[PDB]
């Protein structure tokens, strides 16, 4: 993560108690003011950082990151300056919601930088509740029962998330099979529109694996792009203006090299 | 040990004198026999399934205006002596005939170094109710420490303070001396108990 | 024929961080013709049975092992400082055992 | 020779949170005289 | 001296979402008489 | 040792290599 607040992220491997070691973006020496690199890793005091719900998620919205704590009846963060002053112990007002499980947990539709949990599906819609960093009560709404409805956790073939192929900042509902494509305009509290279909997806239904796509826009609108894995290429699908999609881009993988389930595909700003 | 286990108030069935001479304490054995059968049955009548209670507590917000001052002896490592008022246990469950301590946890609001392990050790001086080896536990994780290399219930040997009674007096103090301690906010102790009705 | 197993709870709410919710749930009667076994202690909320370790095939009967499905319950919180408009609803679940 | 140990089912579905599915399967025979 | 005690195997592949593979290894003869 | 697919239908075209693990106890 960029706990630094550099405006990139360092590669903070963590292994035990303790072993937070930040190999760090740094620029290489000579060339253009350009080239950049990771540096070794550095130690610094942290908490025991374990059994807690761990994380280094900034919860205030801040954009400067706390450390989560949830641990059996144990629950607050501390928060992390960018000089690693791993501030002192905060309880929270503390109100969170019961963690029944993950399962389809909710982060953007309460509001850019407010992100709350909501647990939901077919035919009922919990309210998220952060404010700030506390929060109201989960209060309950569903849509017009018309509405079609968005339920993650299927692998047959498929896909959900909350990812803005529309490129308004919303990181709607999208669903996907191995041939389509639909997503949920945003509505607010505990409602959606009815979805929209982008055309122009598709792949084998014999062979296509859920796992093997890719989430990311690429063309720097806002609109979610897409990417498919064969062993040998990447299909890159570009989002057309929000509304369906490009001819795919076939990609040669790095000679030799073949793409398999071990392999693991991101796309950042290093 | 089944009376303790059971807090059964006061019966007996193992005696003296069974050895004789004349005949040899023959039939001593029998006699034992028959004396760990009736206790078996009194085991398997009585030891009825019975209530369990989850309960924790903020060193702070125990001590009120007096935490800030204990804060700064623990931050000095001196000894901390405090008492548990079972008040707080009728208040969070009136109805329960009888409460005894099953077992103890704690957790620290700190930082820890990578490889640090905090040295620290409680205590228990003395417990109510009439309910050492066993009075003393040592703690170095910090995170949710129990002092156990594995922590399980039903274990052959009874736990730290298995069946203590839950009004009872405690000391802490760390014992690392070089290790840092303006990290420290407050203690969180964990209390499995169980009670009657 | 349907007869109860076991039972949990669980309490859409929010909880303070060391909040030790108190509240029990007994049972009053049950038909079928399927106290000590009938009353159960709770303060996780989040999926409670009370039990400080829960499985199966306990040597000992289970709080409601066996009672007839059709059945009258009582439900109370205990603990009187504790907030409570945090609570939405309650839901149940059962684990029931049947014939056929 | 091949005998069945034991079965699964899976479901690509959507269900409310707390609905409780219900449905049933049953062997009407089996081949091999088992 | 050295015996074996057990082994595994991984592949590095694709496969359908449920899709069983099926392969099979044999052991052919070992050294040291086992 | 002796290694073989059986299926098929199934496509292995998709196959990089494969990766042994074993263990094993030894004297001193």
């Amino acid at each position: 993560i960029d706990l630094y607040g550099e405006g990139t992220p360092g590669i903070l491997y963590q292994e035990t108690p303790g072993a937070w070691w930040y190999k760090s973006p740094q620029r290489q020496i000579g060339g253009d003011s350009n080239a950049v690199t990771y540096g070794a890793m550095k130690a610094l005091p942290k908490i025991p950082r374990l059994q807690e719900g761990a994380t280094l998620m900034d919860i205030n919205g801040d954009g400067r990151l706390d450390w989560v704590i949830t641990s059996a009846g144990v629950r607050g963060f501390h928060s992390i300056h960018s000089t690693g002053e791993w501030t002192h112990f905060t309880p929270l007002n503390t109100l969170p919601t019961e963690y029944f499980h993950p399962k389809a947990q909710l982060a953007d539709l309460v509001g850019a930088g407010l992100s709350d949990l909501v647990l939901i599906g077919p035919k009922s819609v919990r309210l998220y509740a952060n404010q700030q960093g506390n929060w109201a009560p989960a209060q309950d709404v569903t849509q017009a029962e018309n509405v079609s409805l968005p339920v993650i956790g299927i692998d047959s073939r498929q896909l959900v998330a909350f990812a803005d192929m529309l490129g308004s900042g919303q990181q709607h509902l999208v669903e996907i099979t191995a041939d389509s494509v639909k997503c949920w305009p945003n509505m607010g509290h505990g409602r959606f529109g009815q979805p929209l279909t982008l055309e122009g997806f598709s792949q084998p239904q014999t062979s296509f694996n859920p796992d093997r796509v890719f989430l990311a826009d690429i063309d720097g609108s806002g609109t979610n792009d897409i990417i498919y894995a064969h062993s040998e290429c990447l299909e890159i699908y570009l989002n057309e203006s929000g509304n369906r999609f490009s001819k795919p881009i076939s990609l040669l993988l790095p000679d030799g090299v073949n793409f398999d389930n071990t392999c693991q595909l991101q796309a950042a700003d290093i | 040990s089944l009376l303790y286990e059971l807090n059964l108030g006061e019966q007996s069935f193992v005696g003296g004198g069974g050895w004789n001479d004349l005949y040899q304490g023959l039939m001593a054995g029998e006699t034992l026999k028959l004396a760990l059968m009736r206790m078996e049955r009194v085991y398997v009548e009585q030891n009825s399934r019975r209530q369990e209670i989850t309960k924790t507590i903020s060193l702070k917000a125990l001590l009120g205006e007096s935490w800030p001052a204990e804060l700064n002896k623990l931050k000095q490592k001196t000894p901390i002596n405090f008492n548990l008022e079972e008040q707080i246990f009728v208040e969070d469950y009136q109805e329960l005939y009888q409460r005894r301590i099953k077992s103890v946890s704690v957790s620290l609001p700190m930082l820890v170094g990578p490889y640090e392990d905090v040295c620290a050790q409680l205590t228990q001086t003395s417990s109510s109710y009439s309910t050492q080896p066993n009075q003393q536990i040592s703690l170095s994780t910090g995170v949710n420490d129990s002092g156990l290399f594995m922590l399980n219930f039903d274990d052959e040997r009874f736990l730290p303070f298995e069946g203590s009674g839950v009004d009872s007096s405690w000391r802490l103090q760390f014992t690392n001396l070089k290790q840092n301690l303006d990290s420290l906010n407050d203690v969180i102790l964990h209390v499995k108990y169980t009670a009657a009705i």
